[PDB]
């Protein structure tokens, strides 16, 4: 491309796929602010979401094997779950995690 | 003088009259594309020269052949200005009628059993805009001249640099312009060689025997021969009187010396001679003998005679032996030695070897080796040498017989040898490789037709395959052939050459300038790595042909030439220059065009040369040039003159004032950087030109000149109508002509191409009147730059080395800034997902973004826009994404998730802030329109219609006004006409047969206007409605223009004609800059100490110049204010024109009064003066300008600092100088980058400010880092800086948490170097 | 004469 | 294998050639067992190793292969080898972040270790410590809040960005980097504007001239990487010359200039014979306009010598100087004799009191003094108001008549030719002869008629004084220009050769003052594109050179 | 190979691996 | 004599 021999078309091809490095600090930053306010939790609404959701797991998990935990109930774990998520919705302890918007 | 030229009359210090005017610039390329296309009933040129060297295509078997009868040009579809709106080709149909003729197989050969007529499409054919330019893909290109060597043969040696010993070895080289090469050297053993197309070498006799020569036919022709007779028992010597003039001499009555002048004893005249037998041992015999009673070869031919061989022919009865001629100064034995160490001894010997090294590897066979050998040199098809190539042969061997021959033969080779020897043996002299007899100018119409041949020759190919079938019953002639591989090529031409390059358009010049450069590069040319410096110099040949100073500076420097201010090329190719003759000892007006051979011979005067009022030369001895050398001559021996003063250098080496007091290194710099200048906001003519500024002005195109006179009709900022005169109307005319003008137009190179008029309504306008000014012309001349006031002294640093200080009145004044104009666009595609949408619904955007944009989504015109802003809203429909889990908790918490479609809207550039200007829409066809479609639509068909009503009414005004002429040449009242209404006239009834024909003419002629009103506005609205041809897959595109102003600042560079360039480096408040007794400050500071150890005077010179101009126009303001009577204003001009001893007469008393008021008008910022290269104004008329503007005679003025009042200690040069603002705009080149983009495979940092790239640490970075010991900067820079793809990462997370320290890794590209090393089959590894 | 007489000499030449 | 924009697609040669292979192997399988004429499996055997070789090293074995587009595939050895090679291209060098690039101005206020960084420039390279800074100090939630108030431009913005720029190193670079001051470390100034601003003092190493030169500036990122810039890299470390040893940083053009003019001695000027307490007073009676800069005064001079054991001997004297030169020496560091700026300074001056002060006083003073005669010179470089007219080349008379001489002994030779008494060789190198003796007779009459002038002294006679011409002090004191360019202007050219390498007989009688005509015009252009051609060939190879060392 | 060159500032490092190699 | 497999195929 153009009157060089020292130029070609394969030097200015990106690479799409890699990502930006604001982006993965913006990672480590949620990991973070989400760890702290899932410790200003009690403990077993915390572990129910962190299984519920995967957060520092390796697989993600459905209300039986949340159950599975203590008590094989699944109404129970539904409504706490949805307890904890009006709790972390209080505007009280949630202006960290809503500047990720 | 011309209207445009008496309104403002630029002083001409020059004082050698100009008998020659200078041709039409751009003639080079007009001629050739004129020469290529135009028809040509004698077939040496352009499209009927390849049709008839292809055509007729015969069968092989002989069952039936296609004609070709004749070609015609079609139509154009779209005219110059929408193919560059829709980004297509601006070109014509090519259409040849072809016959294909049937022979009949039962009757004999050559029986016509049937013909058929047809028309055939072969492509399509760009086409010369009336400015020597293309419009190829919807771009302006221009095709440069190439300059390569001549066809033929040429003589050349090695200059003993190649042997051990000097031993200058001869060489000649065969090249036609188009087939294979040939060779015949000399070795340093005195044998002459052969090489065909460079390959092993050949003893060369292998030619001459092919052709059928017998050794002694070779000996024949390649020596002369000495006889011998038995005369009375005696041995008898043929004499021949040249030849004797170490034994003992015969003719006892005149005995000359013996064994120890030749005219006396010569001059009585023998013709008996004996020689010793001894004589006859070292010569070589001529001639084969044979003996019939023993049946054999007693003697052979190119053999050395011993006394046995004596004896034998005794014996035989032989009495007469002749032998060849051999000495060691004017002859020698070198066909003989090259005979001798030649194996093959018949024909198809030597056609055996001669495939051979043709084609090694390959059992030869006679009839491949006879086809082989007529096709490499005796086949029309695959040898050509060309009329040029063949008169250059002609002339080279001296033959005067077949001009019109393409093909070598006997005749020619031998002649080739002939010369060759010759030039080994003294006589004659080897060919100038760099002469420019000897180089060929090669234009676009000849490599165009090249180009056409090669796709005719590929049809051809395949046209042969196809007639050879014999089925060709129900075949027409558009059956046959095939159109898409002549379009390849044409459009390989026209769009991928190396000479076919994007046109430069910062400036007239630079369009001027790149239509008349010639480069010897590109196909069939110089390579740069190549080209050594012999090629690079300036020929003495080049002197009025190629310009000695405009080159670049750098590789290419002396590859890439300007064609001189006269220069032509000639029927053959090769450049030519006039020079006026000198009859009887006068200098004549006829002038006469001579090439480079023809120069040689006679004795050419200087344009400086010293002339009497009879024509004649002054001085007894004259400074004249012959042979390339100059030196004095008599003045009677003198035959031709120099036509003009700037007949050596080129147009923009013409431009700059007092050249001949500049070095001709900055003279280069200043030619190659006036074409780099941006057209500003108001164009300003220089106060000191040279007289050629009106010619680039008129002939770049740029303005609007008149094609026919009359009076200006009607005058806008977009349009001019011009009511033609009655004596130059044609009949049956409008008589009326409309000039659309060029507005706000985006060039090539991103600047602003505006087209303002330079006329009032009711003016009286001539032929070739300048009616509107382009960019960088100011009233028909040429104005690159601005005229800055300048003192010539140091600045506390802030001119150091080359930097320029530049007052904030300078930026006030807005004298160099600049309009750029730049296209956006934001294409809209058919993708897997679903089709890219434009529309305003942009997710994560608020309203704050979306208030410029429409409905449609696409900003709106006079928008102005900044940095970020959205131009046009697109969204792209996106496939799932894995949302990490602590991303999906975010969401359950805030149930806000809106990802169907992605943002990928077109955006204003980061630190590009101007106003939306245009905006064009393209849909495809079968697309819905969106609104903004529709309303662009609805206006261009709006605009068309009103600018169609327009015409229609102007022109029929003037057609009207032409009839009310006819029926006035009688007289009536037209008021009883008027008395019924217009429309009405149509409703009138005559009963008289005169009366009545005349109503049903009018009525029929009202009829066709309607008609043909109608069909123009239909084939225009047919035009704007027709979809455009996207590209696969491509559903919308919209373009936006935006315009940015551009004010001056530092870092900017600013420049003069004299290669004096500089940045800006400070924008001084104008309280601290030197300023005059009156108050006035200066505008720029310029260093003095850059002037002396360049030597480029002409600066010095052009300000002193400057400053008695302005101090000119400021007595013309002052004598205007004060409202000073007509007869003194009067007085003053014409003092001021009559200075000097110049060739310029100007009598205001034959301008009227509202012309000299126009003319003093134009004079109020300053007198425009002339200075002509090398007839320039003196130091005297310098300072007797100064002088009549009451200045000093020095140029110095006293000047104080502004900030402190204190004068200066010594006197400074003040003046003014015409300052260019070149395209190196720091606003261009400012970049800088934290993280960006990486390469696919090395995983680095991208390259450029396109791609927000980042800077290179070549190698000898790394060496200054290793020389200092910086190990860790250097260990930054390698690893996590460019392609440690974790370590940046982590350098990146590390800088944001404050840390500074690094974990370096493995570079990816050192991985990938394993990777190749592993994939070459070689383990490669790391040990621990 | 005087570029290429350091190059010919750092690369030690053998004279003609 | 990768799609680009409008849906095409793009590949490397390495495909192509890997298709090969594999096409010809199975091929070669396939025949194996449709059991085949020996000939037709030789032959794809043949085909087998012909691609082989291609994929390895393309052009090697004979005929390269070419793609659909007509030129040589490119082989894996291709990737590894050559300038366009991984090694020279990728490995040795490399294009990096954190780094930009800029046209150079010139910052005649700055101090030596101090250069002028625009504010977009430093905002972009400095961006992550920005946004670290944001976040520290608490403006900045998350990293898209600092990301979002960097693009809005808040003022806070800036102000961080000053204190992350305080007293961080950058480096400035300038190709062709012939030698290690082609990469110097500066303090960053951020200046408004898109230019970047370079010390004056330090363009001689950089080869830097003001006429659209740029630069490039990376940003040293980790702490050794700055300290490194700091105590190695930085401008003030390197003032000498690691070839030679002589300092690097010596004055040139208007400083000299200024410090030449300032020091030049005129006869009665004004303030002549008067008697000044120090150089204080000399500077009070220039203020004052009681005396002139060129004035010849007695002064009373505090002077002490620092010697070799390091004795420090202090002692004052009356001395016969300048007004300038007192002015001068109030800028002269103490421990260094008056002798040195008692003298017209000229470049060679001005180096030795460098190098003296380097040499007996260290460093840091050094640099203070190079930076105060910067100063000094350049503000008094632009008080002198020194400027070039078309008066100031003075053609001496002598040349008309010098010139007539040689014309007619000329015509005399060519008499002598023609009577056949000389030959056309010895005709030809004498006629060079006297050409040259007439060249150099006219630069002797120009530099005798422009290097003097005649002045009444004070007591009214008639005294002969060194010229105050513009060009003249322009070639003494080593600013611009030498001997050969003002013979040029004002003299003659002299003879020219021809392309080849022979010399003209008739040489070019004309100066640029008068002008060339068209003939001398050209001859003057077969010379200057020799120059030119010669140097950007010699480039290159002096390149080849200085690698093969490396 | 992006190591500290054994010049300069990294010059003690590389020495510290010649100790290192030599035990 | 030759290297290019086509000659030595004919
Ligand atoms: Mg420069």
């Amino acid at each position: 491309i153009g009157d060089d021999e020292d130029s070609h078309l394969g030097d200015f091809i990106e690479d799409t796929t890699l990502e930006l490095p604001l982006d993965s600090a913006t990672a480590t930053s949620l990991k973070a602010a989400t760890r702290d306010v899932l410790a200003g939790l009690t403990p077993r609404e915390a572990k129910v979401l962190r299984m519920r959701f995967g957060i520092d797991m390796n697989t993600d998990h459905t209300l039986e094997e949340v159950g599975k935990q203590f008590d094989v109930t699944r109404e129970r774990i539904r409504q706490i779950e949805a307890k904890a998520l009006r709790k972390l919705r209080h505007p009280s302890r949630s202006e960290v995690l809503r500047s990720f918007l | 003088y011309s209207y445009t030229e008496k309104k403002r009359i630029r002083k001409d210090f020059g004082t050698r009259p100009q008998v020659l005017d200078i041709p039409y610039l751009l003639s080079i390329q007009l001629d050739s594309f004129e020469k290529f296309i135009e028809q040509d009933p004698e077939g040496q040129y352009g499209l009927e020269a390849a049709f008839r060297s292809v055509f007729p295509i015969q069968s092989y078997n002989g069952n039936s052949e296609l004609q070709y009868v004749s070609y015609r040009l079609g139509e154009p579809v779209f005219d110059v200005k929408e193919c560059q709106i829709r980004g297509v080709t601006y070109s014509k149909p090519l259409r040849v009628k072809l016959r294909l003729v049937i022979f009949d197989k039962d009757a004999p050969a050559g029986t016509v059993k049937d013909i058929k007529e047809q028309e055939v499409y072969m492509g399509e054919i760009p086409l010369m805009t009336e400015n020597g330019t293309f419009v190829i893909n919807g771009t302006e290109r221009v095709i440069v001249s190439q300059l390569h060597r001549s066809p033929g043969v040429f003589f050349d040696s090695d200059k003993g640099k190649t042997h051990s010993s000097g031993k200058v070895l001869y060489n000649a080289r065969i090249i036609p312009y188009r087939g294979s090469w040939l060779d015949f050297e000399f070795d340093p053993k005195d044998n002459l060689y052969v090489r065909i197309d460079r390959r092993r070498k050949l003893p060369a006799s292998i030619i001459l025997r092919v052709l059928g020569k017998t050794s002694a036919e070779i000996l024949d022709i390649f020596f002369e021969k000495v006889n011998f007779e038995v005369k009375d028992q005696t041995l008898m010597m043929e004499l021949v009187p040249e030849r004797l003039r170490t034994f003992d001499i015969e003719a006892d009555g005149k005995v000359y010396v013996e064994k120890g002048h030749i005219r006396q004893l010569e001059k009585d005249g023998v013709n008996f001679i004996e020689v010793p037998v001894e004589y006859i041992v070292g010569k070589v015999s001529a001639k084969d003998y044979v003996n019939e009673a023993t049946g054999e070869l007693i003697i052979t031919a190119n053999q050395e005679i011993s006394l046995e061989a004596l004896a034998n022919l005794s014996q035989a009865g032989y009495k007469k032996l002749e032998v060849l001629f051999t000495n060691d100064l004017d002859h020698g034995p070198f066909m003989s030695e090259t005979l001798r160490v030649d194996s093959t001894t018949d024909r198809i010997s030597a056609l055996v070897e001669i495939y051979r090294m043709m084609r090694p590897g390959e059992p030869p066979t006679k009839e491949a080796a006879e086809s082989l050998f007529e096709s490499l040199f005796f086949s029309a098809e695959r040898y050509d040498l060309s009329t040029v190539g063949r008169m250059k042969f002609n002339s080279s061997i001296g033959r005067e017989d077949a001009e019109e021959q393409g093909t070598l033969d006997e005749v020619d080779i031998i002649e080739v040898m002939k010369k060759l020897i010759s030039i080994r043996n003294g006589k004659g002299e080897v060919d100038d490789i760099d002469h420019l007899g000897n180089r060929r100018i090669r234009s676009v119409g000849e490599m165009a037709e090249n180009q056409f041949r090669v796709g005719l020759v590929r049809v051809e190919r395949a046209v042969k395959e196809r007639l050879s079938l014999g089925d060709l019953d129900n075949v027409m002639p558009q059956d046959l052939i095939n159109a898409k591989p002549i379009s390849a090529a044409v459009k390989e031409f026209f769009g991928s050459s190396q000479l076919s390059q994007f046109m430069d358009q910062n400036n007239p010049l630079s369009e001027v300038t790149h239509k008349r450069r010639i480069s010897a590069l590109g196909p069939g040319g110089l390579t740069r790595e190549r080209a050594g410096f012999e090629v690079r110099d300036v020929h003495v040949t080049h002197y009025g042909r190629l310009c000695p100073i405009e080159t670049p500076e750098g590789p290419n420097i002396g590859l890439i030439n300007s064609l001189s201010a006269f220069a032509r090329c000639n029927e053959y190719g090769f450049l030519e220059t006039p020079y006026r003759r000198v009859v009887n000892g006068v200098v004549t007006d006829e002038v006469d065009y001579l090439s480079a051979i023809e120069e040689g011979q006679f004795v050419i005067a200087q344009a400086n040369a010293k002339l009497t009022e009879e024509g004649g030369f002054a001085d007894e001895l004259v400074t004249a040039r012959q042979k390339g050398e100059s030196g004095l001559h008599p003045r009677e021996h003198v035959d031709y003159m120099d036509v003009a003063t700037n007949q050596v250098v080129s147009i923009a080496a013409s431009l700059i004032p007092f050249l001949e007091h500049d070095d001709a290194n900055r003279a280069l710099m200043g030619a190659n950087m006036q074409r780099q200048a941006v057209p500003t906001l108001r164009s300003e003519k220089p106060l000191v030109g040279t007289g050629i500024e009106r010619n680039v002005a008129v002939d770049s195109g740029v303005t609007a000149v008149a094609k026919r006179g009359g009076v200006i009709q009607s005058v806008d900022a977009s349009r001019i109508v011009v009511k033609v005169n009655e004596e130059e109307l044609i009949p049956g005319e409008a008589g009326i002509d409309i000039y659309n003008l060029t507005k706000y137009t985006r060039s090539n190179q991103n600047t602003c191409i505006n087209q303002r008029p330079c006329v009032m309504p009711g003016e009286p306008v001539a032929r070739g009147d300048v009616l509107a000014d382009g960019p960088s012309t100011d009233l028909g001349e040429l104005a690159l730059g601005q005229n800055m006031r300048i003192a010539f002294m140091p600045w506390n640093g802030y001119n150091f080395e080359d930097s320029i200080l530049v007052s904030e009145r300078v930026v006030q004044d807005d004298r160099f800034t600049t309009i750029h104009i730049q296209e956006l666009s934001c294409v809209a595609r058919d993708t897997k997902l679903g089709a890219e949408e434009i529309t305003a619904d942009i997710p994560n955007v608020g309203e704050a973004a979306l208030s410029k944009l429409d409905e449609s989504g696409i900003v709106y015109i006079g928008a102005e826009v900044k940095g970020g802003d959205i131009l046009v809203g697109k969204v792209t429909p996106k496939g799932e994404t894995q949302l990490t889990p602590e991303e999906k908790l975010l969401r359950a918490i805030f149930g806000e998730k809106a990802s169907d479609v992605k943002d990928t809207s077109l955006r204003v550039p980061n630190s590009v802030a101007g106003t939306v200007i245009d905006v064009q829409v393209f849909t495809r066809d079968g697309v819905e329109k969106d609104k903004r479609a529709l309303e662009i639509e609805q206006m261009q068909l709006k605009e068309a219609k009103k600018d169609l009503t327009e015409e229609f009414q102007i022109l029929e005004g003037g057609l009207l006004a032409r009839v009310r002429s006819v029926l006035l040449a009688g007289g009536y009242t037209e008021a009883k006409l008027s008395s019924i209404e217009r429309k009405k006239w149509l409703e009138q009834t005559l009963e008289n047969e005169e009366l009545q024909n005349q109503l049903e003419q009018l009525a029929e002629q009202y009829d066709e206007l309607k008609a043909d009103f109608d069909k123009k506005f239909e084939a225009k609205r047919r035009k704007i409605t027709q979809g455009d041809d996207l590209a696969p897959g491509v559903l919308k595109i919209v373009k936006v223009y935006l315009a940015v102003k551009r004010r001056i600042q530092p870092g900017d560079k600013m420049a003069g004609r004299h290669g004096n360039k500089g940045v800006i480096s400070k924008i001084n408040p104008v309280e601290d800059m030197p300023y005059d007794e009156n108050g006035q400050p200066v505008d720029i500071v310029l260093n003095p100490l850059g002037v002396p150890s360049r030597m480029n005077i002409g600066q010095i010179l052009e300000v002193h110049l400057g400053l008695a101009a302005k101090g000119i126009g400021d007595k013309i303001n002052q004598m205007i204010k004060e409202q000073q009577e007509l007869a003194k204003l009067r007085e003053f001009l014409q003092k001021v024109y009559d200075l000097g001893d110049t060739r310029q007469r100007v009598d205001i008393s034959e301008l009227s009064d509202e012309d000299v008021r126009t003319l003093a008008h134009n004079l109020r910022a300053g007198l425009p003066v002339a200075t002509p290269v090398f007839d320039g104004a003196p130091e005297s008329s310098i300072k007797a300008m100064l002088e009549l503007a009451d200045l000093p005679a020095s140029g110095q003025l006293t000047l104080f600092d502004g900030r402190t009042g204190d004068a200066f200690e010594r006197p400074v040069t003040v003046g003014y100088m015409y300052m260019l603002k070149l395209n190196h705009l720091v606003d261009d080149k400012m970049h800088a980058r934290s993280t960006g983009s990486y390469s696919l495979v090395t995983q680095q940092p991208l390259g450029g400010k396109a791609q927000f790239g980042g800077q290179r640490f070549g190698e000898m970075e790394v060496w200054a880092l290793e020389a200092y010991g910086a190990a860790y900067t250097l260990q930054e820079m390698l690893t996590v800086k460019s392609d440690d793809v974790n370590g940046r990462t982590k350098m990146y997370k590390n800088i944001v948490d404050g840390n500074h320290a690094m974990e370096p890794g493995m570079p990816e590209s050192f991985n990938v170097l394993l990777k190749e090393i592993r994939s070459l089959g070689i383990n490669i590894e790391l040990e621990d | 004469g005087g570029l290429p007489r350091v190059a010919d000499l750092f690369e030690a030449r053998k004279p003609k | 294998l990768v799609p680009l924009d409008g849906g095409r697609f793009a590949t490397s040669d390495l495909n192509d050639l890997y298709r090969r292979v594999i096409n010809r192997n199975n091929r070669l399988k396939r025949l194996l067992e449709l059991a085949a004429p020996d000939i037709i499996v030789r032959n794809e055997k043949r085909m087998l190793q012909e691609s082989v070789d291609a994929l390895l090293d393309n052009g090697r074995r004979g005929r390269a292969i070419t793609g659909s587009n007509k030129r040589p595939l490119k082989s894996l050895a291709d990737m590894i080898k050559g300038k366009q090679g991984r090694f020279r291209q990728n490995l040795l060098g490399k294009r990096v972040d954190y780094s930009g690039r800029s046209v150079i101005t010139v910052g005649p206020y700055l101090r030596l270790h101090q250069c002028g960084l625009p504010k977009k420039m430093a905002l972009e390279l400095f961006k992550p410590f920005i946004y670290s800074k944001l976040e520290t100090r608490g403006l900045a939630t998350t990293i898209k809040a600092a990301k979002k108030m960097v693009e809005r431009e808040e003022a806070v913005v800036w102000d961080i960005l000053d204190e992350v720029i305080r007293e961080h190193p950058v480096l400035l670079n300038r190709a062709p980097t012939l030698h290690r001051l082609g990469i110097q470390a500066f303090e960053p100034v951020l200046i408004e504007g898109k230019a970047i601003q370079l010390h004056p003092l330090v363009c001689a190493a950089y080869n830097a001239d003001f006429d659209g030169d740029q630069m490039a500036v990376h940003v040293p990122l980790t702490l050794e990487a700055q300290l490194e810039a700091r105590t190695l890299m930085m401008s003030t470390n390197n003032i000498l010359s690691p070839a030679s040893g002589d300092p690097i940083i010596v004055p040139s053009q208007d400083v000299v200039l200024g410090l030449y003019y300032m020091t030049r001695e005129k006869i009665n000027a004004k303030g002549e014979g008067m008697y000044l307490t120090g150089p204080a007073e000399a500077e009070k009676a220039y203020r004052t306009k009681t005396a002139e800069l060129h004035a010849r005064v007695k002064v009373r001079i505090t002077e002490t010598i620092k010697h070799e054991n390091g004795k420090l001997t202090t002692e004052t004297k009356m001395i016969d100087t300048t007004v300038g030169r007192a002015m001068l020496w109030q800028i002269v560091p103490k421990g260094l004799p008056y002798s040195l700026v008692n003298q017209k300074l000229g470049k060679k001056q001005i180096s030795n009191l460098l190098n003296e002060a380097y040499r007996k006083l260290g460093l840091k003073d050094t640099v203070i003094f190079a930076d105060q005669i910067m100063y000094t010179g350049f503000a008094y470089a632009a008080l002198s108001g020194v400027s070039v007219g078309i008066d100031d080349m003075v053609v001496p008379a002598a040349k008309y008549t010098e010139i007539a001489e040689a014309e007619e002994e000329v015509r005399e030779i060519q008499e002598q030719f023609q009577s056949g008494l000389v030959t056309a060789g010895e005709r030809y190198n004498k006629v060079i002869d006297i050409w040259a003796s007439t060249n150099d007779r006219v630069a002797k009459a120009m530099m005798e008629n422009l290097s003097s002038e005649q002045v009444i002294n004070r007591q009214g006679e008639q005294e002969k004084q060194e010229s105050f011409n513009s060009i003249y002090m322009m070639a003494d004191s080593g600013a611009r220009g030498s001997a050969a360019q003002i013979r040029q202007l004002a003299g003659m050219r002299g003879l020219m050769a021809r392309p080849d390498g022979s010399i003209i007989e008739t040489p070019i009688t004309a100066n640029f003052k008068e002008g060339l005509n068209v003939l001398q015009y050209f001859i003057s252009t077969h010379g200057a594109r020799k120059g030119l051609a010669d140097t950007a060939l010699k480039t290159a190879n002096s390149g080849y050179l200085t690698r093969r060392l490396v | 190979v992006g190591r500290l060159i054994p010049a300069g500032t990294g010059f003690a490092y590389h020495q510290d691996r010649q100790a290192k190699r030599a035990q | 004599r030759t290297t290019d497999p086509v000659r030595m195929y004919m």
